[PDB]
């Protein structure tokens, strides 16, 4: 009869034939990455191309819609994130310019090798070549000329193709009546045309800049102390009153600063905590860790993983005899299969990520029952939150007390929780300045608002300004620097790191508050607590079919991004560096080079 | 005087989709429940009028056994004044029930890799069902205004869809099952107890 009974009808048949293709392309996808093997592969990219073909013609099909003319919410939320045709609208001649565009570059970006000025056929790929060569390197030299080659290899061939990348996505924007398409990365946090929880792109940024403008402080001390540090162990290249060297962030960027820790260690007398020789003596294996985890997620009232899930996925290194990229990830096969995958080794950092992944699959769990389109976060960076909180739950020297890793006599005070915090911000804490300096960057880029011809000359002074961090290597026009990066050369929006990050702490906080735990949160667990327990699922049973939003609120309070979630979880390390740094500055200077002699 | 065939009923391997449930009506036998009761390996045994063991000795005229295979979450979809899929469009119980459900699993038999498709439900309908009715007339569901003809495209769907059944399905997508005995008390003679 009407428009919106028709809408609801095209979506059932959509979810039961959807459901089912895509449970076959994510099967075939699983069958390939357990084992490599050439005949999987191809199946799995025939059932992939299968998917999106259907997905491509659905999306025409869905189109023949009006939008407005439909009044029911959910409907609306699917029927916008199913017609948005994206970059398949445009010229097909442009459309496979730009598949080239991809590939090109990603291939260039994972295929990239550099080769030493001595020796043309001894050299080193990025993966895991150049990630352990400015990891575990204490060299000046060699982080110096790792990281100009790296970013001359690549970048500088990558450098109009990226360009012209940009010109055509805009383009391709302007078509999806966006008016840029960092705009469109943007736009899956906005929300439309509910009272209470209105969201505009632009809202957005707004947030962003103030969220990062009360960061500031903590980070600023931050870099404080890791300058003193890395000056006195380098003293011959780092002023304690500037920047700091853009070749010793542990890493080719500076996306994490955990390789600093080895460096900057807040007391290199205290025993750091770890419990692996200890589960090698308790003689527990993957498989002992993975059902730990259930137990900790049963003590949350959440449901234990499936009996599919335990007899069906690959939890362990599957011998010699096959290879695989095991990288840890969680799938969810949708239809109630869920698995993990990864070569879980026995380990404290295994311990963790075994508790991510849980926390992954647990969250998939929670909204099974919703329509296709829903089974996804509530934004693009709440799964990875779910999966974080656990972890960071579950690394606290209590919860470990708790079930007989550590001596149940241990002594843990001020020195040793103050390297416990320290760490855990070079790991966390890291991500917030460059992260949002990237952002913003590509931001403006995609608004156009800087000359080609002075990209990497702006790139530096946010780098500069917002996170402060100077280059080594003078640089005109010839670099491509973001390029360099995975998630930039492979185009993934990288603010939902940023917003991850602030979510996940806006839930210790509200967990920790709920689940009547009492004083410092960076010892909090939510464990035992059903409660607590019953707040978060009170959450994670919306997936995204409620706006965002209201599904944050639901479980802090606050109806929008809060930082001080973050900096009170640091308060102790606040202070710490607010002492730390009394005869050293904070703040830098714009103009400063290490090889401005 | 002979036992009612419940074996080859309950454990005969071909069971039709829901959108044909079969049927067979028993009677002129007696009729041994507390076995199947007792069975006690089913995933659900409920039902809605007596005590699993009072049914034995007290006796009805006729008895209807249907059977039909499901998704698991849609076991709950099966009973007098359930709604549904499963339920409104394919079938339909009587708030009356006399009748009992026992429905199991069977992921290890009614399911295969590459994923089952001999399995179908019916997906659409102009209105819910009846108490108790098969339909097997398969014409186009009219989901728009434009009558197309009887094909396949925009706003012109198949009413019937095929269940997907991988055995590495969770439990709740796992095939589930179920057979359903309506009993009737009427004015026949001695037909049906034991
Ligand atoms: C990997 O897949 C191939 C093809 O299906 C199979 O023959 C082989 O046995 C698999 N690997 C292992 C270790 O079983
Ligand atoms: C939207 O439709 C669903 C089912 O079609 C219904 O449960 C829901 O209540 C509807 N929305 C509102 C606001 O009522
Ligand atoms: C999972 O936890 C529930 C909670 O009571 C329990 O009943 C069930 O037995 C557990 N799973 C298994 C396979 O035992
Ligand atoms: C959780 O509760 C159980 C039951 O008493 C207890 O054995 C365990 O130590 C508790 N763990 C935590 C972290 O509270
Ligand atoms: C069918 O399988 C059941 C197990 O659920 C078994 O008890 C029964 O005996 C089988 N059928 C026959 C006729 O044996």
């Amino acid at each position: 009869s009407t428009i919106e009974e028709q809408a609801k009808t095209f979506l059932d048949k959509f979810n039961h034939e959807a459901e089912d293709l895509f449970y076959q392309s994510s099967l075939a996808s699983w069958n390939y990455n357990t084992n490599i093997t050439e005949e999987n592969v191809q199946n799995m990219n025939n059932a992939g191309d299968k998917w999106s073909a259907f997905l491509k013609e659905q999306s025409t099909l869905a189109q023949m819609y009006p939008l407005q003319e439909i009044q029911n919410l959910t409907v609306k939320l699917q029927l916008q994130a199913l017609q948005q045709n994206g970059s398949s609208v445009l010229s097909e001649d442009k459309s496979k310019r730009l598949n080239t565009i991809l590939n090109t570059m990603s291939t260039i970006y994972s295929t990239g090798k550099v080769c030493n000025p001595d020796n043309p056929q001894e050299c080193l790929l990025l993966e895991p070549g150049l990630n352990e060569i400015m990891a575990n390197s204490l060299d000046y030299n060699e982080r110096l000329w790792a990281w100009e080659s790296w970013r001359s290899e690549v970048g500088k061939q990558l450098r109009p193709l990226y360009e012209e990348y940009v010109v055509l996505k805009n383009e391709m924007a302007r078509a999806n009546h966006y008016e840029d398409y960092g705009d469109y990365w943007r736009g899956d946090y906005e929300v439309n045309g509910v009272d209470g929880y209105d969201y505009s792109r632009g809202q957005l940024i707004e947030d962003v800049e103030h969220t990062f403008e009360e960061i500031k402080p903590l980070y600023e001390h931050l870099h404080a102390y890791v300058r003193a540090k890395l000056m006195n162990a380098y003293p011959s290249y780092i002023s304690p009153i500037g920047c700091l060297p853009a070749h010793l962030l542990g890493d080719m960027w500076g996306r994490f600063w955990t390789n600093l820790y080895s460096l900057t260690v807040p007391f290199g007398q205290k025993p750091n905590i770890d419990v692996t020789d200890a589960m090698v003596d308790q003689a527990w294996d993957a498989q002992r860790i993975f059902k730990e985890a259930e137990k900790f997620f049963v003590s949350v009232g959440l449901p234990n993983m499936t009996q599919g899930f335990w007899e069906n996925s690959m939890l362990t290194d599957p011998g010699n005899v096959q290879k695989a990229v095991c990288h840890p990830t969680a799938w969810d096969l949708g239809k109630g299969d869920f698995r993990i995958l990864m070569c879980t080794k026995v380990t404290m950092d295994d311990f963790l990520t075994a508790h991510h992944e849980m926390g992954h699959i647990q969250y998939d769990m929670a909204y099974a029952a919703q329509p296709f389109l829903l089974r996804n976060g509530a934004n693009e960076g709440f799964h990875e939150a779910v999966g974080e909180i656990m972890s960071l739950s579950a690394a606290t020297p209590k919860h470990l007390k708790s079930i007989g890793l550590l001596s149940p006599d241990f002594q843990e005070d001020n020195e040793t929780e103050i390297n416990f915090l320290l760490k855990q911000a070079l790991t966390i804490v890291g991500t917030l300045p460059f992260t949002y300096m990237l952002e913003k960057w590509r931001w403006m880029v995609f608004k156009g608002e800087i000359p080609k011809d002075q990209w990497m000359k702006k790139w530096w002074e946010m780098k500069r300004e917002i996170v402060g961090v100077v280059e080594p290597v003078p640089h005109d026009e010839t670099y491509c620097d973001p390029a360099s990066l995975f998630h930039v050369s492979n185009d993934y929006s990288f603010i939902r790191y940023y917003t991850r990050t602030l979510y996940q702490f806006q839930f210790q906080e509200a967990l920790c508050q709920a689940a009547k735990h009492e004083g410092p949160l960076h010892k909090c667990d939510i464990s035992n607590s059903t409660e607590a327990g019953q707040k978060l699922f009170n959450m994670l049973r919306l997936g995204k079919s409620e706006p965002w939003t209201l599904a944050l609120e639901n479980v802090v309070g606050a109806k929008n991004m809060n930082v001080r979630p973050l900096l009170n979880y640091f308060e102790p390390l606040f202070t710490w560096l607010k002492d730390q740094n009394k005869n050293s500055f904070v703040g830098w200077s714009t103009d400063w080079s290490p090889y401005a002699d | 005087t002979n036992l009612c065939p419940f074996g080859e009923v309950f454990n005969a391997t071909r069971f039709a989709s829901v959108y044909a449930w079969n049927r067979k009506r028993i009677s002129n036998c007696v009729a041994d429940y507390s076995v199947l009761y007792n069975s006690a390996s089913f995933s659900t045994f409920k039902c809605y009028g007596v005590s699993p063991t009072k049914l034995n000795d007290l006796c009805f005229t006729n008895v209807y056994a249907d059977s039909f295979v499901i998704r698991g979450d849609e076991v709950r979809q099966i009973a007098p004044g359930q709604t549904g899929k499963i339920a409104d469009y394919n079938y339909k119980l009587p708030d009356d029930f006399t009748g009992c459900v026992i429905a199991w699993n069977s992921n290890n038999l009614d399911s295969k890799v590459g994923g089952n498709y001999n399995y179908l439900y019916r997906l659409f309908r102009k209105s819910n069902l009846k108490p108790f009715e098969r339909d097997i007339s398969t014409e186009i569901y009219q989901a728009g205004s434009t009558p197309c003809n009887g094909v396949e495209g925009f706003n012109c769907y198949f009413p019937l869809q095929s269940y997907g059944f991988q055995p590495t399905y969770g439990v709740g997508y796992q095939p589930y099952r179920v057979v359903v005995l309506s009993f009737e008390l009427l004015h026949a003679p001695a037909t049906v107890c034991g």
